[PDB]
């Protein structure tokens, strides 16, 4: 069935960028949402878009900073982010529903938010 | 140049009056209370950490602000000339101008900022960011002023029969820059915007129509007639509230029409079919919004 690739993670510096994307390149599903776990917490909420691609909700926690996208032509999901925070270092999910919650989860990417980084 | 005033007598019947009156002020009071409660709900709940709170702030103030103008309107009109004063003319011309092009602006940049989220999701990225929505607002800002400032230089008081009319004075010839002046008003606060909204939403929705998907599908179709219907009643809004006092101010630069009944009500009329624009932003920008929706 489903298969998300999620694709733009790794290693930052604090204060610096990533971009995510997601697609189900089968058109099978409609990446929309994106979920974090931070090590030792629970899953939490990112950000999602319509269908469309017109309306989009972030947590609070991330408005400020976050941006995300839809390409509807291609059925891929942007998530940017932007002044990453130590807070922001987590395994980071894409979520897509079925054409007919979410449906099906992506096996995460590890965003990490580091000193370490280049 | 008459402007506040309107050349009148035989001074009108009982009921035509009543109307008018009662025009501007439930104009004035649906107008303020739409727009404060938004500004009301955006500070308490919702906060102004997005891009879209942001641009629905600045609307719903200056749609605050456009009707807030509205008492001293029917005032003149009642008592037949304008008794506030050379100082608060310019006061109420001003920001008469700067918040009817600050409403039209925002609600132009939310076409252009749903365009770019369909047309451009990549570029999107990078455009509705908190921090873009608050340049954009005061870019607009900035070009509201070629016209907000330079009126709060020409608005003065003068004598008209004994009466007195709250008016734009111009340098010379005033037969050039008056018109001038018109011609600006009309085409940046109606015409470009019209183009505007009208090419950005229907270049939105016709690349949401080229999606395919091997399943979909009937979801898809429910989806299109949902944003179609919505596309096309906010640009209907828009061109039944604005379209009349444009067209009426520029037949008044061009031919003389019979001082009569009709004519006066149908003036105020259309003056107050702009203000109601303002009335409808909140339902159409902010209640239905999807986000703001959700609060309470
Ligand atoms: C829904 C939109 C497209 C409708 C637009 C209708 C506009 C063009 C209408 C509405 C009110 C109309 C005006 C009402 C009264 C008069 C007085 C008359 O002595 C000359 C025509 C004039 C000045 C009309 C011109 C056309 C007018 C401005
Ligand atoms: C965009 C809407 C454009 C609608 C413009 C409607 C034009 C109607 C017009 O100019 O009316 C002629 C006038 O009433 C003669 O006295
Ligand atoms: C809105 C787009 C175009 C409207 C054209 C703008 C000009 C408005 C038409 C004015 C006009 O035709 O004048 C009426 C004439 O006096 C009757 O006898």
């Amino acid at each position: 069935q489903v298969q998300l690739v999620e694709s733009g993670g790794g290693l930052v510096r604090p204060g610096g960028s990533l971009r995510l994307s997601c697609v189900d390149s089968e058109r099978t599903s409609y990446p929309m949402g994106w979920f974090r776990r931070a090590p030792g917490k629970e899953r939490e909420f990112v950000a999602s878009i319509t269908w469309s691609g017109i309306d989009p909700t972030y947590a609070d926690s991330v408005a400020d900073r976050f941006t995300t996208s839809r390409d509807v032509a291609n059925n891929t999901l942007y998530l940017q982010m932007n002044s990453l925070k130590h807070e922001d270092t987590a395994v980071y999910y894409c979520a897509a529903r079925a054409p007919v919650d979410y449906d099906y989860w992506g096996q995460g990417t590890q965003v990490t938010v580091s000193s370490a980084a280049a | 140049g008459s402007h506040s005033l309107c050349p009148q007598t035989g001074s009108p019947s009982m009921v035509t009056a009543i109307t008018i009156m009662a025009l501007y002020s439930i104009v004035c009071v649906v107008g303020l209370f739409g727009n404060f409660l938004v500004m009301y709900v955006i500070v308490r709940y919702t906060k102004m950490k997005t891009a879209t709170n942001i641009y629905i702030f600045n609307l719903a103030l200056a749609d605050a602000l456009a009707t807030s103008t509205l008492p001293f309107q029917s005032v003149n009109y009642l008592m037949g000339t304008w008794p506030f004063g050379n100082i608060l003319c310019k006061i109420v011309i001003s920001i008469d101008y700067y918040n009817m092009f600050t409403s039209i602006f925002t609600l132009c940049t939310m076409s252009v900022d749903r365009y770019i989220a369909v047309c451009h999701p990549v570029k999107a990225l990078d455009f509705r960011t908190p921090r873009n929505a608050k340049i954009v607002n005061v870019c607009n800002w900035i070009l509201s002023s070629a016209i907000g400032l330079p009126v709060m230089f020409m608005a003065t008081t003068k004598y008209r029969q004994g009466s007195i009319d709250c008016t734009l004075t111009f340098s010379h010839p005033t037969w050039y820059w008056e018109n001038l002046l018109k011609i600006c008003v009309f085409i940046f606060a109606f015409i470009m915007p019209v183009l505007i909204i009208t090419v950005c939403y229907g270049l939105m929705i016709l690349r949401l129509k080229s999606v395919r998907m091997l399943s979909g599908s009937k979801e898809k179709d429910r989806n299109l007639r949902r944003i179609t219907r919505m596309v096309l009643v906010v640009v209907a809004v828009f061109i039944v509230c604005w379209t009349p006092i444009h067209i009426y101010v520029i037949i008044k630069a061009l031919i003389t029409i019979p001082e009569t009944t009709f004519q006066t009500v149908s003036w105020h009329f259309c003056i107050a079919l702009g203000y109601t624009n303002s009335c409808l932003n909140p339902v159409l920008y902010a209640f239905l919004d999807e986000n703001f929706k959700r609060c309470f």
